[PDB]
């Protein structure tokens, strides 16, 4: 009888939580290519000429 | 007796002696096998890439100046005749 609606008030409180999610990310560097260059005096002169 | 005649000499070496000895045999074999200097550069890179995984850059010329960023202890410099066999693995 001592406990009363005005005497005791019960309130339910919860904290907002973001939904857990699972994501997969893959990173792969730019493609690299092999280059072979041969330089000769005549070839340099020909471009220059 | 041509192999005795070439006498390839490494002016600057930054690799294990056992590995360095293997490079000399490959360098002598590559020069006789390849008809032209351009072929020699491709053959050296392919053999080293198969032997050791990684990225290998090889440049051989009569006269050239080179500054490179290579993995430590993976750069061997050897000169035979007028050809410089230079390989530097970069990560």
């Amino acid at each position: 009888t001592l406990r009363n609606k005005f005497n005791y008030n019960t309130r339910e409180c919860q904290t907002i939580n973001p939904s857990i999610r699972e994501r997969g990310v893959s990173t792969e560097p730019p493609p690299s290519d092999t280059i072979c260059g041969n330089i000769t005096q005549w070839e340099i002169f020909d471009a220059y000429y | 007796s041509h192999l005795d005649k070439v006498q390839p000499v490494i002016k600057n070496s930054d690799m294990s002696v056992e590995m360095q000895k293997e490079v000399e045999e490959v360098a002598k074999k590559a020069i006789d096998y390849c008809n032209t200097d351009k072929e020699i550069a491709t053959f050296i890179k392919d053999d080293f890439r198969s032997r050791y995984h990684g990225t290998w850059h090889c440049i051989v010329g009569r006269n050239f100046g080179s500054f490179v960023t290579f993995e430590r202890s993976y750069y061997i410099y050897l000169y035979v005749g007028q050809l410089a066999i230079l390989l530097f693995k970069t990560g």
